[PDB]
């Protein structure tokens, strides 16, 4: 009756099964939801001519990494 | 390992605590005894919802703090922080 209404609970599940479950849950709830903003700074760093005019090429302008 | 060990111990403790109130409250079997009857993945789904400040997760402060510290350490190692 009570056992039928219940299913297998976490405290009754084996440790390794619960660990796999927790890994998946942590991935979906915490790792995925975590957001960090780096796009603007990354694009600016790529677009910067990295001391290219200081670099002595004596030729046509070298393409920057974004290019 | 130790996180889920403590989580399972506390879930068993909460279960064995609520089992005394099963006779006391008839609606309890429909309102409070939901985590124990919930699908195993969705059990840890609410058990890991102490993220942010929604705070409907039935997890004590120490167990929340353990994962909060580990996640900050993991972000620092990954360089996100």
């Amino acid at each position: 009756v009570v056992a039928c209404f219940r299913m297998a609970p976490l405290y009754n599940l084996p440790r390794h099964r619960a660990v796999n479950l927790f890994l998946q849950g942590y991935e979906k709830s915490w790792i995925e939801t975590e957001e960090h903003y780096f796009e603007d700074k990354l694009i600016e760093d790529l677009a910067k001519p990295g001391a290219e005019p200081p670099e002595e090429d004596e030729g046509t302008k070298r393409v920057d990494p974004l290019h | 390992d130790d996180f889920v060990a403590k989580l399972q111990d506390n879930q068993r403790f909460r279960y064995n605590e609520v089992m005394q109130a099963l006779n006391m409250s008839a609606a309890l079997t429909a309102r409070k005894t939901k985590e124990f009857r919930s699908p195993p993945q969705e059990q840890i789904n609410m058990l890991l919802n102490f993220k942010d400040d929604k705070s409907e997760c039935p997890c004590p402060e120490e167990i929340r703090d353990q994962l909060l510290d580990f996640h900050e350490d993991l972000m620092t190692h990954c360089g996100i922080e």
